[PDB]
Order: structure tokens, then C-alpha cells, then sequence
């Protein structure tokens, strides 16, 4: 994996919920990651930015500040890679954003609602997901 | 006004599988049953995220064992 | 063999309420929609358990807000 | 209620009234362990087994742990005011006791109630049990689906 040799990461590979313990929905934060080593490298915004746009619409937080906050918590190898440039951001980034900004997100997918983000929070947002193809995130329900 | 109430009820799907079936085969069974693409499927048993290239026997998944499905949506 | 898979999908219940409705009244409306006795109902909003003698306005529950339901069953 | 009144002056409890998940942090299902309680201070008083003990019987069948050991385990984690009170004598044990038992023995219980399945107990566990609940009345807990 690229994050095993990521210069901007330090420490062993651990699940996200172990590195940043919150009241996550079960197995939604078990994805492998590493602790950020260097500060933000100020990566350019992903071209496929509809996940950030949907979160920005709901939380009234600018997409630049959302993306900068991700660069403080995740290594660069999990922020700009082959999936990010071709498909866009994932609900794993939503979980990281949810931890950063203390909200729980409800994602109304084509097959039913799902939850991402710590439950020990007050702010609640709604995201709509379509399989497509290609998949798209939109605010609201 | 109008409000929503989120119930605590969970949904289970029954699958008939063989011990030698691979995880990818298990995912394709959930696609035929519920309509979820294998790309956005993440199966967890015993707290460890199961790998696509492994079989149910590799994870010691007996009969009537319960697996947890987690959706990884992208897109835008 | 046969295995069980737990999906992560969430069920919601829609209720027609007024700002002055008591929490007891809210639980009574859930019984009429799902059939859950009010005794075994626990409603949580903004991380705090809602007391029966209070109203939706007391907790500042605006329209389209979501309440979490947890069952407390005894019995054987 | 949301706060058993005898708990506030229970001689077997110390500390403030906090939700169960704050005094015993685990990966509980959301808000299933938010019920208020206090930390047990005194050792077990060896309270008699409740007359309505289907919950202990249901857990005993699934986990092969004698109801006596299950009941003693509860007396180490919960104060007496939440183990033998009015509701215990007339209605029996609750799923909140099941959450405490799940924490003590590291299992997650699926409760097949009359309106759907419901989960109690920490998710960072391996042992899985199935318990059936019937509203009745009277309410009853039974092993299995």
C-alpha cells in the first residue's frame, strides 16, 4: 500500500477508530490509516469535489476549510491518489470530516439510508448518493 | 410541523454459501439479492475487515454465523 | 451452509406533531404507527434523553428534526 | 422516569449519576447504554435470584453460564437499587441488565422483539447470542430467534 511508504505518515497502520476514538457507527471507521506526520501540504482541491460541496452546503463551511482539515488528519496518500482523481472522495473522507467537525451524516443511497460519523454530536446533515454510474453526492434527501 | 424518528430495528439478509466460497462470491450473492454493487461492499466478521481474495473457511465462518455489511460509497 | 448478513440500512418513521406536543403524546403517536408500547420507548435528541412531561418546544425540536428511538424491554 | 429515585441515595453506589456508557465505556449500540446509573461501591450482598428470571435463563442457555453466576456478576457492576426494586418484583429484568451482562461477558445480543430485531452489548466482541422478546402481556424473554 502507498500509505505504508507515505512520507507524510508516521507510526503503524491502525484502523481509524483506534487512532481517533469516537462513537462511530459499527465498522464504519475500521478502515486502515496512519497518523499524519507532516503538516498540511496544501493539496489542490480534487476535481471531483461533490462530496465536499454537499458537506459544505449542509455545514456552511467552505470547501477549502473542509479540505484543509482533511490534510491535518489523513496522510497525503489517502487524499490524492488514483481513486481520488478518477472517482472522487469516499464516505471514509466523510467519516474523517465528521470527526473533525463533530457531526453525524445520513447518506440516502439508492438502497436506503446509512449513517457515518460520531453519534456523540449535535450537528446532523443529510447527503444523497446515487450509484449512477458515475456515482454522485448531493446535499439534502 | 413534521418530524422523523429513527427506529433501532436492524435488517438481516439470509445467504446460502459454501465453506469454499470466496468473499467476492459472497458479495456477488448480496448484489443479486439486494442490488448493491460489490465495489461499495465491505464485509466484517469478528471485527476484522474480510479480504476479497479469501474464502469463508479462511475466516473460520461456521454455519449460522453473522457477518456485518458496511457500505463504502464514493463518487460527484 | 447458511449464513446471516446484517445490512447497515436505517429505517425512519414520519410523525405529524405540533410544537406544544408532550413527549408522552409523541410516544403515543409512535404506538399508532409502529405498535410499540410507550413503556418500552426511549427517545433521545441532541444526546439527551427526552423526559415525558416536556414538550417538543422545550427541547427546541424544529421541523424536519430527527429523534432516535431506543427500546427498553423488560420481562420471564 | 429516566432516573431511578432510590439510586440517588443508594448506599451501595458512589459517585455522580452518569450514563452507563460514561462509567463503563464500550462500543455499545447507539444510546443503548445511555441509561443513568452509578458505580457500585460495596461488594455483592448476594441478593436472591429474581422470581421473574427469564432474562437470566435466556442468557444462560445461550452462553452456558449458570444464572447464579450471571446474577452475581450483575451485583458487582450495578448497585442494588437497580437489581431488586419495584419493577424487578412485578415485571422482572430489563434489557439494560442485558447490556450490563453483555459488557461483563463480552458478547452482543440480538433481541428479536415483536416488531423487529434489536442489538444490545458492545460490538467489539466475538460471542453472539439470540434472545426472543414478546410484549404479551406479560412480557417474556426466551432463547433463540
Amino acid at each position: 500500500a502507498p500509505l505504508t511508504n507515505d512520507p507524510t505518515a508516521i507510526g503503524p497502520v491502525l484502523p481509524f477508530e483506534e487512532l481517533h476514538p469516537r462513537r462511530y457507527p459499527e465498522n464504519t471507521a475500521t478502515f486502515l490509516t496512519r497518523l499524519r506526520s507532516l503538516p498540511s501540504n496544501h493539496l489542490p482541491q480534487p476535481t471531483l469535489n461533490c462530496l465536499l460541496s454537499a458537506v459544505s452546503d449542509q455545514t456552511k463551511v467552505s470547501e477549502e476549510h473542509l479540505w484543509e482539515s482533511l490534510q491535518t488528519i489523513l496522510p497525503d496518500s489517502q487524499l490524492s491518489n488514483e481513486e481520488t482523481n478518477t472517482l472522487g472522495l469516499s464516505t471514509e473522507h466523510l467519516t474523517a470530516l465528521a470527526h473533525l467537525y463533530n457531526f453525524q451524516a445520513t447518506v440516502y443511497s439508492d438502497r436506503g439510508p446509512i449513517l457515518f460519523g460520531p453519534s456523540d454530536t449535535i450537528k446532523r446533515i443529510d447527503i444523497t448518493h446515487t450509484t449512477g454510474p458515475p456515482s454522485h453526492f448531493s446535499p439534502g434527501k | 410541523m413534521q418530524i422523523l424518528v429513527r427506529t433501532p430495528f436492524v435488517q438481516f439478509i439470509t445467504l446460502e454459501v459454501e465453506p469454499s466460497d470466496t468473499i467476492e462470491n459472497v458479495k456477488a450473492k448480496i448484489q443479486e439479492k439486494e442490488g448493491i454493487p460489490p465495489d461499495q461492499q465491505r464485509l466484517i466478521f469478528a471485527g476484522k475487515q474480510l479480504e476479497d481474495g479469501r474464502t469463508l473457511s479462511d475466516y473460520n465462518i461456521q454455519k449460522e454465523s453473522t457477518l456485518h455489511l458496511v457500505l463504502r460509497l464514493r463518487g460527484x
